[PDB]
DNA sequence: TCATGAATGACTATGCACGT
DNA sequence: TCATGAATGACTATGCACGT
């Protein structure tokens, strides 16, 4: 039996569990804004097809696919967070699409894994678009059986958008979401002007995002909080609820709330008010009642008295119920595997950086694959100028291996081309397809020449991801939900 | 009237009218249907309760067991009515008693189920009409330009498929029909548009003729004699397609 | 609205759900000896390619491809259902091959889906062999998207050898497990004497199959019980654990329990013995442990008073716990849609019946691919007795479709066997590969002799099913279990 | 010194020994019900004993102490113990002279183990101090060759030294089936653990021990306590050495 | 003291037939 | 009354950091 001291125990297993989920867990990495399990289950229903050309698959089989493979842990808890990547209450860009009873912004829990269907949104295909092109580096999962991707193409500044909120240990992130057609803005200005310091940068992309656009709409109130969050990493922004004053046949007004800050549970709020009044905390309130329904959405009718006024009532709600609430951003996200909190131009920065990679590494893909392809292109025509030679020769070949090995000897040809040559069919010797195989030579180095001229400007690469992007927000960009007013 | 909860089942998402006469309770197969029936309701005429399991048949058990169930205990809690001699319809919460199932076997043994208990328990519900069925669909065809189309058989599904493409609308061969094998699979939005919106909902209502006859049939296929069930499946089963030719 | 009656609905409603549950869900089909949920299970598994020939899938993959595709229902209960077919004590035979804790005996519950891996049994890809070779009708899924089998090819006696218990509507099933080497002589008597009638079957049958094998061992008491079984379709098999005594040093005996009949829970036996001795109805016990373990299996230790006589004990443990228990046999399975007690004789022969049927159609699509095979083939030779023609066409036509046409003027080929002429590679030009092709030819024209010969001679038939059988039983089959002694 | 084991006033998980002696008796905790399941097949149930933990425990670091005497996990280990807790503990009324804490072999064992520590070092201190308390080392590997019976390995390094010397042995293993690689405790079976875990003459234990007193108390108070900068600066001031711990 | 969300599943009740 | 075995998921408690 080998001694070991408590101290010696305690600090090496509590800092590896601090590490691994700080880094790898409750943490987003700030090139994709994801956490482990939402890019282990976007990849898993990736690479099993259940893509939006195809019906929704079963999301038992979503599940599955992600538990054996990629995340070594629990069907139940895996199910609530692909549940919510589909809930638009949640995302502010769904990356699930959802098919049956995903819950409610209230207390209605959602539908067992058996009863629902899901799949990927078409913005989770622009996450993992031409990920088979090496455009990122890919690990052994837990068992080495297969590969992972350890970050995804995120052709849509992800982490921003959708943003993300987490408990780590020592530290916490909060980072709210914004709106697609704002952040794109600040994307192509960081493009353009690929050289401004940090400082005309944080200006720049301030004046284009301003601020954060959560999917519950609702209101954002004052400027400070947000600017706070930009230039330290860290704000509390005010937000509040719609209401609309009624007024009745009789005489008597009502507020009717249609809308609630980011993450209120619809429930507890309507639950609060009425512990609020019955205790007597918001006098002046006569009546709650709860007019909600999937037509008209949320809507919460307060009836008050009739020696009430309608603001002073709404000021109290203000104060004493969450139809006022402030989101506490703290802009923490994980550089290069390590923790760090970030200013706005440096999450901008950090996902440009990105994307060029993405485009410089698929550019070095498919440069790679058209010089292979020219390759053996190169050997057929070779193959066909001597056509008459070459098929003779493989005739009197008393095997293969001594036919190839001749047509190595006579064409001055490698053996990857010599074996191309074997492969061929004979419909490729058709007049037509004989000319086919010329043409599509002569397709390929001008495509190989493009390709090289890429590599050699960083201007077009800039001009890619500002082209490629400015598709993605026409296609899937919307209007802001969350309205911005002043004090 | 009576009060609505805003001393009855924690399951029971009631409704908003005091009315009885207005009110109606959809009694649900499932937490999943019952959750999505909760949020595509009409919340002022219309009230849920979820079941949850197969009920326990009042035939077979006893009667004590039964007033322990938890589900039966839902179910006469929430219908105000008592049951047996200490019945009165004067106290009936909800004039229109929905059982909404799945439209697989399982979905049609609980309804025998709730029927059974209604019926020994509670009878005068079905005899004056505050029973109902409601049908839920077995078909939801997606047109890719034009308006999805709900259909509640086979037959109406090639139907409506026929008429579309004579039409001239077309539908994709991947997402196309989409078959619904229960109400948990269902969001909001879908059972309001099929099972709940009344001007569209297809109900409907259990009647009772010969009492006499139907306390048999009860106590056949309900009671604790298999044999006696054993036969009149046997006998029977043969001849369900015709029934109602 | 529309009116209907109670009686109407409950009848419709109730034999509806009867006839389902009877005919797709309690009770086996008695060609497979499966259930609805087993046969998808296993089917689902085997078109995941989760076989013996590569390492256990995690459960959770099996059930989701099971449910997505097949069985439409919850995930909790298939996975039951999949584990119960994996543990030695409940499957005679199992088929499944479960790597975890599948639970045990006892009141141990078997590990969570996420836990457990799994994959196919060789005796259960014994089950699905040549499933592919339409050897058993498929039908639509549950939503038509994909086909299932109706049954399973099992090419070895799987309800007999397995057993089953379900407990239907009106009616329920209770199939003990056999010795896969009795039955195997039973089915091979049943072929020599394919016209024997079923007063001399039962005879022969019952002499070869002497009995149930439970996998939990144990004995068997008396025969009476066995043949009533076999003659009526239902009887009443006694079961008893082994029980040996020690003298213990000191003077004291103590009964060892080793063995439990079939279905008894090994924490459930000791915990009736210990309830029936707290208050006075076992006396001559004095105590009770369970000395049982990984390593030396079941060991239950009942020491007893001195003043008490160990086969009184024993007797007492026969009449008031289930040491001693009957097995109600009912023989109750689907044939052709239709639940029917059989008689033993009567199960063997519905089995061998189903087995010549899968040969034959085995045979038939062999033979049908051959031919295609060989009208290909006769295509090439004929392209290879005059190569240097079919080159010159080939190459001065514009398109494929004038060479393929020029091939058909040539040869006198149909638009199958040009096509494969155009598709062949240059690879296949070299001399030993023309040789190849024709000694192919040669091969095939053998294959279709001999499997014209199989279909036109039932001799054959019944052969092939006693050899392949014959094969399986030496590979797979074991040591009786369950011991049978007389009165 | 004896007392007596359940059989048919203690925590209903336990699955209690059938030696009354403590100073042969062993009480494992074990993380997960699988686990605990598999591991109360797997002992000698003479003189080992079995509790199943379910979750994460509580942190009687941070929680108020009202709270921690409510938590059931808590109170099946302090009735299985026997011992009292702070002032009440009593030593001469521990039912089990040997408490192995078996958690995964991942970050959430080690987290556990943690919690676990703590609640003993805060509680039971004694239990550490006389060597009562220790660590099972799980298996991460189990070696399946074609013919030769299987090895396990508790590290990558030693996987990679029984697969040569294996090899080199003329020995072969599948390239499918091959090596099975652990990934908790619920993934084996009774056998598996009493052949890495619980068999005393195979298993790998590691003997808490407790140097100074004070410098354990202050890294308890940091590593559990509520003050959350306090860990976060110790986190970013040593996990960038834990590699370097013991060379 | 409650919410967040990614981590660490056992327990609870019925239908159905048949034998104790 | 209990076991069998396929059928019809919600509830329950902690860690972790932070703000009302
Ligand atoms: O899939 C499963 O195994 C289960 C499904 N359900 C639900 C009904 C669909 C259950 C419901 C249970 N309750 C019934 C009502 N009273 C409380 C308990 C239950 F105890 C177990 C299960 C399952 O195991
Ligand atoms: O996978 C999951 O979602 C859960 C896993 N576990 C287990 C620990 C691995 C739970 C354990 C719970 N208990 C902890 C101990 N006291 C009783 C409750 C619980 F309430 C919920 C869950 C899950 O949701
Ligand atoms: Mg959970
Ligand atoms: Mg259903
Ligand atoms: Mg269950
Ligand atoms: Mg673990």
């Amino acid at each position: 039996i080998e001694p070991v001291d408590i101290e010696q125990e305690m600090q090496r297993s509590y800092i590896d569990y601090a590490m691994s989920v700080i880094v790898g867990r409750a943490l987003p990495e700030v090139r994709d804004g994801l956490k482990p399990v939402h890019r282990r289950v976007l990849y898993a229903m990736f690479d099993s097809g259940f893509r939006p050309d195809r019906s929704h698959a079963k999301s038992a089989r979503s599940v599955a696919e992600t538990m054996g493979n990629y995340h070594p842990h629990g069907d139940s808890s895996i199910y609530d967070s692909l549940v919510r990547m589909a809930q638009p209450w949640s995302l502010r860009y769904p990356l699930v699409d959802g098919q049956g009873n995903f819950g409610s912004p209230g207390n209605d829990p959602p539908a067992a894994m058996r009863y629902t269907e899901a799949r990927l949104t078409p913005l989770a295909m622009e996450m993992l678009r031409e990920i088979d092109e090496e455009t990122v580096d890919f690990i052994p999962n837990y068992d080495g059986r297969v590969q992972e991707p350890t970050v995804l193409p995120s052709r849509f500044p992800n982490l921003l958008a959708n943003g993300s909120g987490g408990i780590a240990v020592g530290m916490a992130t909060n980072i709210p979401p914004h709106n697609l057609r704002e952040l794109a803005d600040a994307v192509f200005w960081a493009l353009e002007n690929h050289d401004a310091d940090e400082e005309e940068t944080l200006a720049a992309v301030m004046g284009r995002v301003k601020g954060p656009d959560f999917p519950t709409a609702g209101l954002i109130v004052g400027s400070q909080g947000t600017a706070d969050a930009y230039k330290t990493g860290r704000g509390s922004i005010r937000m509040r609820g719609v209401v609309e004053v009624e007024e009745d046949s009789r005489g008597r007004t009502s507020l009717v709330i249609t809308e609630l800050p980011y993450q209120v549970n619809h429930d507890n709020f309507i639950t609060s008010i009425a512990e609020q009044v019955r205790d007597g905390k918001l006098a002046g309130i006569s009546n709650i009642e709860d007019q909600s329904s999937d037509r008209v959405g949320l809507r919460i009718v307060i009836e008050i008295k009739r020696d009430a006024v309608a603001k002073v009532v709404i000021n109290n709600l203000y104060k004493h119920t969450q139809l006022q609430t402030s989101f506490g951003a703290n802009m923490l996200a994980i550089v290069d595997g390590v923790p760090r909190t970030l200013r706005l131009d440096q999450l901008i920065r950090y996902y440009v950086d990105h994307q060029l990679d993405v485009i410089v590494r698929r550019t070095t893909y498919r440069l790679r694959k058209a010089n292979e392809r020219a390759h053996i292109l190169r050997g057929l025509v070779k193959a066909l100028d001597a056509l008459d030679e070459v098929i003779a020769l493989i005739r009197a070949s008393e095997t293969v291996d001594i036919a190839r090995a001749g047509l190595i000897e006579l064409l001055d040809i490698d053996e990857i081309q010599a074996q191309a040559i074997l492969d061929m069919q004979l419909r490729r010797l058709a007049a037509l397809e004989r000319q086919r195989i010329i043409d599509d030579l002569a397709k390929i180095e001008a495509e190989i020449a493009d390709l090289e001229d890429i590599l050699a400007k960083p201007e077009r690469q800039r001009g890619i991801v500002r082209d490629e992007l400015a598709e993605i927000v026409d296609r899937h960009g919307d209007d802001r939900r969350t309205r911005i007013i002043a004090i | 009237a009576l009060v609505r909860r805003k001393g009855l089942p924690g399951k029971l998402a009631d409704c908003r009218s005091t009315d009885p006469r207005k009110s109606e309770l959809y009694v649900v197969e499932g937490d999943s249907a019952g959750g999505s029936a909760k949020s595509g309701r009409d919340s002022m005429f219309q009230a849920i309760l979820p079941l949850r399991g197969k009920i326990i048949n009042v035939e077979k058990a006893r009667i004590d067991r039964v007033l322990k169930n938890t589900e039966v205990q839902a179910i006469i809690t929430a219908l105000g009515t008592g049951i047996h001699d200490e019945f009165d319809i004067g106290k009936l919460r909800y004039h229109k008693i929905v059982l909404m199932a799945d439209a697989d076997v399982d979905g049609q043994h609980i309804s025998t189920l709730l029927l059974t208990l209604l019926f020994r328990f509670m009878r005068p519900l079905i005899e004056n009409g505050h029973v109902f069925l409601a049908q839920p669909p077995l078909y939801k065809l997606k047109w890719q330009r034009s308006d999805p189309e709900f259909a509640y058989s086979d037959r109406e599904r090639d139907g409506l498929l026929e008429a579309g493409l004579k039409a001239g609308k077309k539908i994709n061969k991947e997402d196309g029909i989409q078959r619904y094998k229960g109400l948990g699979e269902m969001d909001a939005k879908e059972l309001w548009e099929t099972t709940m919106d009344p001007s569209v909902r297809v109900l409907r209502q259990v009647t009772l003729d010969d009492a006499a006859a139907a306390d048999e049939l009860f106590s056949i296929l309900m009671g604790e004699d298999v044999d006696a069930r054993r036969s009149f499946i046997t006998r029977n089963a043969k001849d369900v397609r015709f029934l109602d030719v």
